């Protein structure tokens, strides 16, 4: 199971299903690129916020 | 800038890169975004693939 799936769920009682496809690939998209781009740097930056 | 850290915040910009506008309004899906469910699945799909990434 995954955070993909329970969104979806929230996507098809707000958007048509057309859209809702399309907002998810778009979600994935942009969550792959933010992963990709994310560097060293800013996990130690991440670290300062929290704790 | 980053990764989105809030759920709801991610959607948002998807949506609108999508040209999606949603049938209910937006204060209704970002309610249904932030069900605990969903906020801490989404938590935890990120604190996994930031691990993985950091394992190079
Ligand atoms: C991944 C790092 C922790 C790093 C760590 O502790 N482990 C790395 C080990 C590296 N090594 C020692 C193996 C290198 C070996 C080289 S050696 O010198 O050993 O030769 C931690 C530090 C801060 C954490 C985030 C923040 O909290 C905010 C937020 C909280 C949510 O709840 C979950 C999501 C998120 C984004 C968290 C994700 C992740 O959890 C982070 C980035």
């Amino acid at each position: 199971g995954s955070v993909w799936q329970l969104i979806s769920k929230v996507l098809a009682r707000h958007f048509s299903a057309a859209d809702a496809s399309r907002v998810l690939e778009q979600l994935q998209r942009d969550y792959e690129r933010s992963l990709s781009r994310l560097t060293l740097d800013d996990i130690e930056r991440l670290a300062s916020r929290f704790l | 800038e980053g990764p989105q850290l809030l759920l709801s915040e991610a959607v948002s910009r998807a949506a609108k890169a999508a040209g999606a506008r949603p049938l209910t309004s937006p204060e209704s899906l970002s309610r249904d975004l932030e069900a605990p469910e969903v906020q801490e699945s989404y938590r935890q799909q990120l604190r996994s693939d930031i691990q993985k990434r950091l394992q190079e």
